[PDB]
RNA sequence: GUGGGAGAGGGUGGUGGAAUUCCCGGAGUAGCGGUGAAAUGCGCAGAUACCGGGAGGAACGCCGAUGGCGAAGGCAGCCACCUGGUCCACCCGUGACGCUGAGGCGCGAAAGCGUGGGGAGCAAACCGGAUUAGAUACCCGGGUAGUCCACGCCCUAAACGAUGCGCGCUAGGUCUCUGGGUCUCCUGGGGGCCGAAGCUAACGCGUUAAGCGCGCCGCCUGGGGAGUACGGCCGCAAGG
């Protein structure tokens, strides 16, 4: 179920993107790693890079809690 | 000059009269820095992943600009001087990285 | 009196404790493992918990409580007892959160924690 | 900055001096200054009321605005900065463009040949001055009223500065220069930035003619006098004190509070001081 | 930075023949104006020790090239460091 | 030179939220805390646990990696400015301009020192409680320097890869980071593992040599006495 491959085009530099991004974080609001978002290394450095800034101007989360 | 993002949160609760004053305030100050505006997109509010001034959403404001280098920060200052600006961050205009 | 509330447990290394709040967030009564009858280091254990979440829901439902949410904070040893007690109390147990604190790399911690 | 001589006296040794580089008018304005009266620290009945005072340098009083609330709206321009020998302060000779002359206290960052103007309306920048509550909360400010119209009585020595916290109806929060925080009205007005000359405490008298030149007597202590004199008076030889450490009064001097409880002023302020 | 047309005008004005870039000359003139900005920006920039050492090299670059210029043709040495002002 | 690239490389200025602490309002009751078990401690003068408000400082969770960068020390939220090194492709320019490096000069973790700030958490010294034959410790409750900021000192280290720099030559497999191509794969440059030949007292090293060679530098000459003494230079002192 790995998130790259169920989105078509994405920017990976778009930090105002917040409906695509916030597949990129879990349920509890952490950025996803490579073996979940299927980035590769220098491609999840601009996904993290960028989605910190999303989080700055109010359109991602910095943390959630954990429903059960 | 360099090609520049800025990005701006408002008080969600005032009324258009006022709201359309703090951008006539901004649109003075990006002028009295030598921004020159390209680009520009008003999305308004929008649910807030978290309280920002205690409140659970925010107006939003957006220009792609060019100006001077030296200028940008001088700019963001003045920029975040009103009481109701609540964010700003300006962004070095970059070319988009592109997946699939 | 009120219907609907939260049950907030506090459960560390050392002890568990039940608090149950209104819906505003205001306490209406509290248990934990020294009220049940402990001390020193049987106060944090399972069985422990149990009794203070009973007693504490006991207590509860005495006021007039039926349906509450419960909040978890801590990793404790009688935590996940706790729940079951609150379930099994005679409460509704509408939803069940962890909102444990956890820091970005704040304030040093104490040379036990390192 | 703060000269130092090289050791050619004794005294010279550990002397330092202001730096002085911000001064650009050696000279006072003479429509703005009148004489000092020097008492000596002695009253109207001629006694001796604040002991050890006297003998220093000679001084002409510069006429400061305390109260800017005075010519709201008419701008003036910074046309010097100069030495002021009845405080700790550096002073800013204004022109107005209204033509009219005053000078204030220096802020810290104050340019010669800039502008500065006062008012409800004033640009948030150094030298301005505004009721308290147009100024954002958390930038820092001097030259504090206490009271509306009364004039600046706060945060007036070099290097001090008051900050606003918060707001509260009528009132604003300020922390002030002692750490104290204290409830002011919204209508006192104020002057954004800090006081100028920060490196005033780091001067080094360097002898006791220094402290005379001031016009600052000796000190004696009371431990060096005689029973009539002093509550640490007498005894053979050295002597420590024998008693809790008193005034020439007797009232005791290490620790004891003398604020007046019942003092009205008591409801407006938060936080008694720090450290 | 510098800018592309600002280094331009160094690279024009050095050049032994009209096609010219990276002879010692144009390679001295290069270097001059790096080394001249970054002791400027040294110069407000106190703490920034690991650019110091950039700086270091280059004053160290541009003095081995002088060497060599010195050596082969001594009437062209003293023409370039003229018209750059270097010596001390 | 031209054209591109990756990066916690460095300096300045801002700014975001999580959490700890203190203060304030609420609501609430007989305990909380801590250990192996305990006590000290805190708590009906209303603690803990919970909700709201506020103050301040320090460090940046997930990303994060057997990763990246720097000559080394070291560098991790995010934003802008200023700045260094370095790789790649084109094969355009100069024409041996190179290598090394006694002295010199600069940089240099922590602790430490000077003047001034700052001080939430942590914590040498110190106090108290436990343990114990004793406990000037390990464990628990408190707590001051300091840890943070600016400027100026100190210059040490298991400052390590215990491996000086540069160049050339001597099988390959594989994993990874980052450019470029004719994108199976080929080619450069860094980061690991296993291994040809060879080296090694052995352990192990092995195109990141500890192999085969050249250049220049620093260093060793039995253990202790001793990194001591004396002399000398440096430092505010510690001390180098
Ligand atoms: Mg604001
Ligand atoms: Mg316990
Ligand atoms: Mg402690
Ligand atoms: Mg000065
Ligand atoms: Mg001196
Ligand atoms: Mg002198
Ligand atoms: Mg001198
Ligand atoms: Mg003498
Ligand atoms: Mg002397
Ligand atoms: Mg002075
Ligand atoms: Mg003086
Ligand atoms: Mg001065
Ligand atoms: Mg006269
Ligand atoms: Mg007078
Ligand atoms: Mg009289
Ligand atoms: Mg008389
Ligand atoms: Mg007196
Ligand atoms: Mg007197
Ligand atoms: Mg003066
Ligand atoms: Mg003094
Ligand atoms: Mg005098
Ligand atoms: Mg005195
Ligand atoms: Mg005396
Ligand atoms: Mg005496
Ligand atoms: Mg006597
Ligand atoms: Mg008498
Ligand atoms: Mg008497
Ligand atoms: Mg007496
Ligand atoms: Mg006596
Ligand atoms: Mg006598
Ligand atoms: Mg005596
Ligand atoms: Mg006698
Ligand atoms: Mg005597
Ligand atoms: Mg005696
Ligand atoms: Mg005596
Ligand atoms: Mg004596
Ligand atoms: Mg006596
Ligand atoms: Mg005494
Ligand atoms: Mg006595
Ligand atoms: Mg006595
Ligand atoms: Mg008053
Ligand atoms: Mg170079
Ligand atoms: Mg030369
Ligand atoms: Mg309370
Ligand atoms: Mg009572
Ligand atoms: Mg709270
Ligand atoms: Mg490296
Ligand atoms: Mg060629
Ligand atoms: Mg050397
Ligand atoms: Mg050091
Ligand atoms: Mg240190
Ligand atoms: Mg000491
Ligand atoms: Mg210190
Ligand atoms: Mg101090
Ligand atoms: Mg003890
Ligand atoms: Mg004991
Ligand atoms: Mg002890
Ligand atoms: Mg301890
Ligand atoms: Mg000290
Ligand atoms: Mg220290
Ligand atoms: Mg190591
Ligand atoms: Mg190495
Ligand atoms: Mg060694
Ligand atoms: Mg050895
Ligand atoms: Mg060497
Ligand atoms: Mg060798
Ligand atoms: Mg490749
Ligand atoms: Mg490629
Ligand atoms: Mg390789
Ligand atoms: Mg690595
Ligand atoms: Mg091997
Ligand atoms: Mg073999
Ligand atoms: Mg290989
Ligand atoms: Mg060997
Ligand atoms: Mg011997
Ligand atoms: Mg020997
Ligand atoms: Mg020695
Ligand atoms: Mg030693
Ligand atoms: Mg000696």
């Amino acid at each position: 179920a790995k998130v790259k491959a169920t989105l078509g085009e994405f920017d990976l530099r778009d930090y105002r993107n917040v409906e695509v991004l916030k597949r990129f974080l879990s349920e509890t609001g952490k950025i996803l790693p490579r073996r979940r978002t299927g980035l590769s290394a220098k491609e999840q450095r601009i996904l993290a890079k960028t989605i910190k800034r999303a989080r700055i101007l109010g359109l991602l989360p910095f943390t959630e809690k954990l429903v059960r | 000059m360099r090609r520049y993002e800025v990005n701006i949160v408002l008080n969600p609760n005032l009324d258009q009269s006022q709201l359309a004053l703090e951008k006539e305030i901004i649109q003075r100050a990006l002028e009295n820095y030598g921004a020159r505006v390209e680009k520009v997109e008003e999305l308004g509010l929008r649910r807030l992943a978290y309280p920002i001034a205690k409140d659970p959403q925010g107006y939003f404001l957006w220009y792609q600009v060019e100006m001077p280098e030296d200028r940008v920060n001088d700019l963001a200052r003045e920029l975040r001087i009103r009481d109701n600006v609540r964010r700003v961050m300006v962004v070095k205009s970059q070319e988009p990285f592109l997946a699939n | 009196q009120v219907a609907s509330g939260r049950a907030y447990i506090h459960a560390s290394y050392n002890n568990t404790i039940v608090t149950i709040t209104d819906p505003d967030g205001n306490p209406i009564t509290w248990s934990s493992g020294g009220v049940i009858g402990y001390k020193g280091s049987r106060k944090g254990t399972p069985y422990a918990a149990q009794l203070a979440a009973l007693d504490a829901a006991k207590k509860a439902m005495a006021y007039g409580m039926q349906s509450v949410d419960v909040i978890v904070r801590g990793t404790g040893a009688g935590r996940e007892q706790a729940i079951r007690a609150l379930q099994a109390s005679g409460l509704q147990v509408k939803s069940i959160v962890d909102d444990t604190p956890v820091p970005h790399n704040g304030c040093r911690p104490k040379k036990k924690f390192r | 900055a703060v000269k130092k001589f090289k050791p050619y006296t004794p005294s010279r040794r550990f002397m330092t001096v202001a730096d002085f580089s911000e001064i650009t008018k050696t000279e006072p304005e003479k429509s703005l200054v009148k004489p000092l009266k020097k008492t000596g620290g002695r009253n109207n009945q001629g006694r001796i009321t604040v002991r050890f005072r006297g003998g220093g340098h000679k001084r002409l009083y510069r006429i400061i605005d305390f109260k800017r609330w005075d010519k709201v709206g008419i701008p003036a321009k910074v046309a010097a900065i100069e030495y002021d020998p009845n405080r700790s302060a550096r002073i800013a000779l204004l022109h107005y463009v209204d033509g009219e002359k005053r000078y204030i206290i220096a802020p810290d960052g104050l340019q010669v040949g800039q502008q500065v103007v006062a008012g409800p309306d004033a640009p948030i920048q150094v030298g301005n001055a505004l009721p308290l509550r147009f100024i954002p909360v958390g930038t820092v400010v001097h030259a504090v009223e206490l009271e509306p119209k009364k004039g600046a009585k706060l945060a007036r020595a070099a290097g001090t500065s008051a900050q606003i916290q918060g707001r509260e109806g009528d009132y604003v929060i300020l922390r002030l220069p002692s750490g104290e925080l204290r409830k002011v009205h919204g209508e006192c007005y104020a002057t954004v930035g800090a006081v100028g000359n920060a490196d005033h405490k780091n001067i080094v008298l360097g002898k006791a003619g220094r402290s005379r030149w001031l016009g600052r007597r000796p000190h004696v202590r009371g431990a060096a006098m005689n029973p009539v004199d002093h509550p640490h008076g007498g005894g053979e030889g050295r002597a420590p004190r024998g008693r809790p450490p008193a005034s020439p009064w007797g009232w005791q001097t290490k620790g004891l509070k003398t604020r007046k409880r019942r003092k009205p002023s008591s409801r407006f302020i938060i936080a008694r001081r720090k450290k | 930075p510098i800018t592309k047309e600002e280094k331009q005008k160094v690279i024009q004005e050095f050049a032994r023949f009209p096609g010219d870039t990276g002879s010692t000359e144009v390679q001295v003139a290069l270097l001059t104006l790096r080394i001249n900005r970054l002791s400027e920006h040294l110069k407000v920039h106190k703490k920034d020790h690991h650019s110091h050492r950039g700086l270091l090299m280059m004053v160290g670059q541009r003095r081995r090239l002088l060497r060599y210029l010195q050596r082969e043709d001594p009437e062209r040495y003293r023409a370039l460091i003229e018209k750059l002002g270097i010596r001390g």
